């Protein structure tokens, strides 16, 4: 199962 | 910044003149992950070719398994024919049973 | 009895050629059990292996709008990727990244992974702690210090020791007959004449599962590193993988020649001789 991310981890 | 592949062409099985198998090219550690991949028999491109999902490794360099079933005999050459940016002409690798 | 889950990201930008291409596979072990292309006519996460076939189509949104919405955040990286590197808008980029967890033979968590790469080349990665960041350049610096504002180690860290684990141990119980099958080494040696006073001594390693394997040959006990040919280990195409090692020996020398063979499959580690 993914990890939920956002685009708060964008680099 | 760029890797080239390494290339290796092999059968699935072991190789039995008149028995169905699957001819397999395996190209890896290249960088990036564009390339062109065909299989041959006598110098010509088979067309029924499927290939693995791409994936990479732990060192971030890409492979890539080529397949097709195949009835290898004891004259019918076959190989793998590869290009990538890395290269200025295409590599070609001859099946060889005993590699 | 170890096992690992991971995740693998690549995004690649082709200027003239529209947005740039996502995709994610993810692997337990040396499995490959599901794929997302932002490419495929209708792009959805795709099971690739019997066992997670069974989670249902709740399971299946969600990791799609995952894989949507990294889609989009992949992207935009990209584009701030370009700008901390003052690079120009022509050129073609690759961003990846990886992570997932490795468990030891107990069932707990041995160690988290998250970690990523521009061009090929380590930008960032989180340490071994799970609490702090590892910035190749000054680039990436930056990224750190927006992960650090944005508390991204404490989520990584609380999906690693949470549910990266569990669904891990959940697909290992699913999929064990499998997955926690290892499948030993066919093994045999060949010989093949290059000239009238030497020959080579090929060892064969095949159908083997997992992939990690050891094969090595052997003269009068002692160890042949350097003269031993080795290639890289390759898939077979039915989840097994082969390997082989050569030497090469002078005519008649071949009985001081062992390959000796190591693998989870085995009972006991192979001695073989031609």
């Amino acid at each position: 199962h993914e990890e939920a991310v956002s685009v708060d981890r964008v680099l | 910044i760029q890797r080239t592949p390494k290339i290796q062409v092999y059968s699935r099985h072991p190789a039995e003149n008149g028995k169905s198998n699957f001819l397999n090219c395996y190209v890896s550690g290249f960088h990036p992950s564009d390339i062109e991949v065909d299989l041959l028999k006598n110098g010509e491109r088979i067309e029924k070719v499927e290939h693995s999902d791409l994936s990479f490794s732990k060192d971030w360099s890409f492979y890539l398994l080529y397949y097709t079933e195949f009835t290898p005999t004891e004259k019918d050459e076959y190989a793998c024919r590869v290009n990538h940016v890395t290269l200025s002409q295409p590599k070609i690798v001859k099946w060889d049973r005993d590699m | 009895g170890s096992h690992s889950m991971r995740y693998f990201h690549t995004a690649m930008s082709r200027p003239g050629r529209g947005e740039p291409r996502f995709i994610t596979v993810g692997y337990v072990d040396d499995t490959l059990f599901v794929r997302f292309d932002s490419d495929a006519t209708s792009p959805r996460k795709e099971p690739r292996a019997p066992w997670i076939e069974q989670e249902g189509p709740e399971y299946w949104d969600r990791e799609t709008q995952i894989s949507k919405t990294n889609t989009q955040t992949y992207r935009e990286s990209l584009r701030n990727l370009r700008g901390y590197y003052n690079q120009s808008e022509a050129g073609s980029h690759t961003l990846q990244s990886m992570y997932g967890c490795d468990l030891g033979p107990d069932g707990r968590l041995l160690r988290g992974h998250d970690q990523y790469a521009y061009d090929g080349k380590d930008y960032i990665a989180l340490n071994e702690d799970l609490r702090s960041w590892t910035a190749a350049d000054t680039a990436a610096q930056i990224t750190q210090r927006k992960w650090e504002a944005a508390r991204v180690a404490e989520q990584d860290r609380a999906y690693l020791e949470g549910t990266c684990v569990e669904w891990l141990r959940r697909y290992l119980e699913n999929g064990k007959d499998t997955l926690e099958r290892a499948d030993p080494p066919k093994t045999h040696v060949t010989h093949h004449p290059i000239s009238d006073h030497e020959a080579t001594l090929r060892c064969w390693a095949l159908g083997f599962y997992p992939a990690e394997i050891t094969l090595t040959w052997q003269r009068d006990g002692e160890d042949q590193t350097q003269d031993t040919e080795l290639v890289e280990t390759r898939p077979a195409g039915d989840r097994t993988f082969q390997k082989w090692a050569a030497v090469v020996v002078p005519s008649g020398e071949e009985q001081r020649y062992t390959c000796h063979v190591q693998h989870e499959g085995l009972p006991k580690p192979l001695t073989l001789r031609w």
